[PDB]
């Protein structure tokens, strides 16, 4: 892959034009640098390498995270898989009307003391556990319920002072591509629920302790990275504007087109 | 026992890496392909797509369908200028929110030939001539139109035909440029001047408006993927 | 069964092998540079000329 | 001898001839046609009424004022009540279609005026408040235009759409939707404009009723300007001609 | 497809277009251009900036009423404050060149006129 | 590679006058030590192996280290990336007016505990990120701000415990070459910053803690190495003479030509 | 998992050592070359040039 | 010693993965295979056989 | 391994009947969905794969737990193995 | 001694080899896809055209 | 796609091989001995002559 090389020229006179066109036929000219002026020969090396979706899409990115504790009310964390709960991974997919690619997941887990005043508190080395739910399944009420057991669903087993666990999923959807933007209810009367989240169930995600770890309270934190690969895409669109409010709805706040300036004349933002 | 030495940078997360992990869901069954039209192989072909450029930023207009349109009108003398904005596509107020302008923000480096179409959307009677300039830099944006005509420059016709074309040669003394605004390589200047002031018939309207756009030659290229300031955020959305 | 490939450069080879057995365990695929600008550019039915006017 | 100002196009019983005209943008390069048999999913045989559903149709047609912010119509439920193809979508459960959008606006050569006929796949509007989400009502009507708001939207608790123009109604930049096909009305050089869409979606075939995969959008950005005694109302008319379809799957009177 | 009506013409960086315009009347019928060993006279290597003068440059406009008679130039000192052209001329004693005049007055189709655009070799007053 | 042979040499009387030449030329005399005197054939496997470039300017270096507090004013670091903060790397690079290689980056972080009265402090296993931001980017005001993401820019996962992460670059500058020293100003007005400084924008790099920890609390210090690589050099110049001062500019502070001796006849240094 | 033992001087981090790493911006492109008057390959043609000898060091 | 470079989802314990693992009880013999009828090579054959459906789900 | 296709048919009549057949046989009729009305020919690329029996049985699973102490009554933990 | 064999794709190779010297520390065969359902859908003496009626 | 060169002795053969597809990530070359004194030494035009006066 390579830039095109522009072609020396020099002067001209003759009816033909290049420097006209008429926009109104949708239609974006092709004139090159060379014909409104005079051009030397010159090869161009650059690539343009970099700006393949591949590597545009590709990227770890931070989704999302939680907190469970090792003891009191919350001792798991549980999440509905979406990408929209994260500003600047969903605005990245948001050029794209049908994307298709597969996830390669990565979990960056750590630990944090909290206060307390229990005496004698030596540390274990925790071990947390992160399981999949896709969806129908049983779901889990409390951390000892029996479908911890994972007879089936993949689960991951991890340590602290490993390395970041990592898996790969491949493509899950139902349809021939991921659908960023849907147009349309759930329902054949036209009610219910409107939008894209009718199309998103990708089941759940769990994550606990395997061990309370110390006598002392312990709380935790998880996160997600997606990694896109493989990527294909169709029809591009114009990027987002307005600032994101809500994760199941397209939902904006009316805000300008661009930044201001002074008078037109003005060479100089403001 | 194969005998091995790990190496600095094991057991390390990168972001940008390159590995083979085990699917966790082995044998599973993928949806075959589908024919979709419009199918994007690399971004370039988004950035040679012709997009509306908010000309005029001036007040509170930049709420309204107002910035887009760019005022023209009959005077009573010649030289006056029609507008003019610096060329910074990804820095500039101007380009900042067009196509291009979101495009590049991703990326750092550039480099390539900016085509800029006009197209008049006057009264079908009325007639008149433009002067576009380009001006590098080593100068202020000129002031008066004797100054301009020492850049770049493309006398342009309204007629029977309507679009024009103007296309930004590239000339820069490094091989790319900044995206960000820097002094160092600072892009240029454009101009547009009065060639002959627009002469109207009666009963048909006297002021018009010119519509501007921005698009990127088949030499466009970029580099060094980044993060893009416009985007904020506070807390996780629900 | 190996595979070799070349780098990427300016002014080579490297040896990579498949070690599983589910296509999505396949490292990335950086190096596909088809490009095609006609499906958005120029998606018109009657084929437009550079040299001659527009509209005629 | 020949002219490229004049097109002349034909389908089932019905012309359409336009003596001042641009080119047919032709989708992003697919030109319509039906299912072939690779990536079929539905085992039934599926109808093909070809003349009776191919043809043009004539929508309501709207005024066009100095003040007017644009419209937007939703193809797969506009025609719903017009012909064999309001009646073919009624009693199937599955459709794929491809559209031809030609609008007709034209005027004097006193009239100033531009316009910008977009056609946008799966445009998925916003709400009035942040919390709800658009009526079934809102979004659509049977043939008649929607028309967008030139000021801002106040919030309540409605549940009206965002009719912003220059958010789009989409919250992105509407300087920016060019990048889908597009052609320029524009009252100098042109009369009418002409647009070609093909099947475009996630699964091979679509229900008609729940997904509206086409918007079609009209957004003046040069208002109409013109010298008084010259004739004030200019309306707009489009005409849309689905391509090709096919259905399958059929199954008792009625959307419930 | 082609037009009579319509020309371009491209020297240097500058280019000029033209929707409505006639053919280009072509001097005596001899294209311009350097000059030939056999006529030469100075021995001095002479200089050729090529697209440093090769270019369009634009004067100021001037009004034009009802009662206006007519308007001269004198070409060898018009350029002289301008551009390199300017420069190039003050710091020689020779200089051999030949002109593309190129005269933009427009109306629309309710507004009578005409004009005359002639280029007199060494006119006298 | 090898040093060349010295050849051997009997007796001379002779016209020819190896022994003369004149330095006026700026020429230095090819002269080799079997002209001038007699000589006997030797075979030198001396190697200049390791005085080429390559091996001279390939080693790692310590740049710069900073410090970031696990509570408190500072949870983070931010530095500007510019070699010239360590005194050391910088002059090894002042031979050379253009310079051009790639770079490879290697981290080394460690965590120290601070004086408190804290009860029942309990360390956890800590876990250190590191972010580069390129040039014009979003610029992080607080460790919990959304730009710690990292929806693109390249970002580094680390724990304590493990090796010390490295990660390599390739040749970042908009030219043909890095330049280590430039004369001239950023504004066409001959004002505003002058010298190299104005070529210089890498862009910054951060870095901070994911997790609290522990209780107690920590500080931390991490510390840059460059290592470069495939290295090409043009015109070498004088190594610098007196000490530096200011890492923006040349500045220095007048000293003596070398250390000095007693009178010239003396054979030893004072 | 084809078997393996780690070695003494795993997970050290040596100043002088040659490995290799992966790369940080995958398919970075890089300008290419030009030619610059003056190439240096080697030190050895530094040390063949010619400097003055500050031979009087005497006082001040 | 070869060079080498640990990546992230070492020493993890995944549920699903496919990995080779080093016998505990060396050069066991194992009994032959016999031929039991009915073999079921994939569930497909078990989803094509009838079975009663309760239609009649009402009350008790 | 893949599905078999569907191949396409007209109308029918005639006196053979794919519809019919007596269940008390023990005998799962093989009609396919191209007998009983009318079909288009269809490729399909389903893969049966998933659904054998070594990825049915093939996952890891937790049997069972205990709880063995450092000091005190129980310093060990005993289990027979049973599924 | 390698081997060489396809991956799981739907619109490439790998390389495995066994390490150790009992069979059951080779890797799972995820891939034998040998179907044929007649051992229990037709069981029945007398083979049964689907053309035709059952009991005649 | 190995490679095959030799190590640095006084009085052999290694086996290297890339793994990455970016050119920064291959090893450093610290065998490249080309040198040229002529661009330092002896700038000048006219080739000057070491048996004879330099200013004649
Ligand atoms: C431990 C196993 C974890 C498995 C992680 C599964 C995550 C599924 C990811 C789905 C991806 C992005 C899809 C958006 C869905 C939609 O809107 O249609
Ligand atoms: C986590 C990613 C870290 C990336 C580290 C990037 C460091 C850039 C190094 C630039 C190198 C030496 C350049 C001096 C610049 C100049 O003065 O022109």
């Amino acid at each position: 892959g390579r830039v095109a090389d522009t072609v020396g020229t020099g002067p001209t006179n003759s009816e033909a034009i290049p420097a006209l066109t008429a926009a109104e036929t949708g239609h974006t000219s092709q004139v090159v640098p060379s014909d409104t002026m005079q051009t030397r020969h010159v090869k161009n090396y650059h690539s343009r390498s970099e700006s393949t979706i591949e590597n545009f899409l590709c990227r770890s990115a931070c989704v999302y995270f939680t907190e469970y504790e090792n003891s009191g009310a919350k001792r798991y964390a549980e999440w509905v898989i979406t990408p929209r709960q994260a500003a600047q991974l969903r605005r990245k997919l948001e050029f794209f009307t049908y994307v298709r690619f597969d996830l390669e997941l990565t979990f960056v887990i750590t630990s944090t003391q909290q206060p307390s005043t229990t005496q004698n508190q030596d540390a274990q080395i925790l071990t947390h556990q992160i399981m999949y739910v896709p969806p129908g399944g049983p779901v889990p009420d409390k951390v000892d319920s029996y479908v911890w057991q994972t007879s089936t669903n993949p689960s991951v087993f991890w340590t602290e002072g490993n390395a970041p666990p990592r898996m790969s999923v491949p493509f899950l959807s139902i349809g021939n591509a991921y659908s960023n933007f849907y147009d349309g209810w759930s329902e054949f009367s036209r009610n219910g629920v409107y939008g894209i989240n009718t199309l998103n169930n990708m089941g759940t995600l769990y994550a606990r302790h395997v061990n309370a770890g110390s006598t002392g309270p312990i709380k935790s934190t998880i996160r997600i990275y997606f990694k896109p690969k493989h990527v294909k895409a169709w029809i591009p669109r114009p990027p987002r504007l307005c600032q994101y409010e809500k994760a199941k709805n397209v939902n904006f706040q009316p805000s300008g087109v661009t930044t201001t300036r002074q008078s037109i004349t003005t060479m100089t933002n403001t | 026992g194969l005998p091995t030495m790990n190496t600095p940078g094991s057991c390390q997360f990168l972001t940008s890496d390159d590995f083979q992990s085990p699917s966790a869901m082995p044998q599973y069954d993928v949806t075959p392909e589908m024919r979709i039209p419009g199918e994007v192989k690399n971004l370039m072909e988004i950035a040679e797509v012709d997009s509306v450029v908010p000309v005029q930023n001036v007040g509170e207009k930049v709420n309204s369908m107002e910035a887009y349109q760019i005022p023209v009108r009959s005077n009573e003398g010649s030289g006056t200028q029609v507008f003019g904005f610096p060329l910074q596509p990804g820095y500039s107020s101007v380009f900042s929110r067009t196509l291009l302008g979101e495009i590049l923000n991703y990326y750092t480096h550039w480099s390539g030939s900016i085509k800029l179409t006009f197209m008049f959307c006057g009264s079908a009677m009325a007639t008149g001539k433009f002067l576009l300039a380009y001006s590098p830099p080593g100068a202020g944006a000129p002031t008066k139109r004797v100054d301009a005509m020492l850049g770049t420059h493309v006398v342009w016709d309204v007629g029977l035909q309507s679009s024009c074309v103007l296309c930004i040669p590239w000339i820069s003394q490094t091989h790319y440029r900044y995206v960000a605004s820097d002094e160092y390589t600072a892009g240029g200047f454009i101009t547009c001047w009065y060639q002959t002031n627009i002469v109207v018939p009666a009963d048909a309207q006297s002021s018009c408006y010119i519509m501007c756009f921005v698009s990127a030659c088949n030499d466009f290229s970029v580099r060094l993927l980044k993060d893009t300031p416009f985007i904020s955020q506070e807390n996780f959305f629900q | 069964g190996a595979q070799v490939s070349t780098q990427k450069t300016g002014a080579i080879h490297y040896t990579n092998i498949n070690y599983y057995k589910d296509a999505a365990s396949n490292s990335a695929n950086r190096q596909d540079f088809t490009q095609d600008p006609s499906k958005f550019t120029e998606p018109v039915k009657d084929i437009m000329i550079k040299s001659l006017p527009a509209l005629n | 001898g020949y002219s490229d100002r004049v097109r002349s196009i034909t389908l089932g019983n019905s012309t359409i001839t336009t003596q001042e005209c641009a080119n047919v943008v032709v989708g992003y390069g697919v030109w319509p046609d039906y299912l072939k048999d690779s990536e079929a999913t539905a085992e039934d045989q599926p109808t093909q009424p070809d003349v009776a559903t191919c043809r043009f149709y004539t929508l309501d047609s709207v005024q066009w004022q100095k003040t007017s912010p644009g419209w937007w119509w939703k193809l797969p439920d506009a025609l719903s009540n017009l012909g064999l193809f309001g009646q073919n979508m009624q009693y199937h459960y599955l459709g794929r279609t491809g559209y031809t959008i030609h609008v007709q606006c034209n005027a004097s050569k006193f009239h100033q005026g531009c316009l910008l006929v977009v056609c946008v796949p799966e445009a998925e509007m916003g709400c009035a408040t942040l919390n709800n989400t658009p009526s079934s009502a809102e979004l659509l009507g049977g043939d008649t235009a929607k028309e967008f708001a030139d000021k801002p939207v106040a919030s309540g608790s409605n549940k009206l759409v965002q009719r912003v123009v220059y958010n789009a109604g989409m919250g992105v930049g509407v300087g920016n939707l060019t990048i889908f096909p597009h052609q320029w009305i524009n009252l100098r050089t042109n009369n009418s404009a002409t647009i070609v869409m093909p099947y475009t979606n996630s699964v091979p075939m679509d229900n008609m009723f729940r997904h509206n995969n086409v918007t079609l959008m009209v957004i003046p950005f040069v208002p109409l300007d013109y010298c008084p005694g010259s004739t004030t109302y200019v309306p707009i008319t489009v005409t849309i001609a689905p391509m090709c379809a096919e259905y399958n799957g059929l199954r008792l009177a009625g959307h419930q």
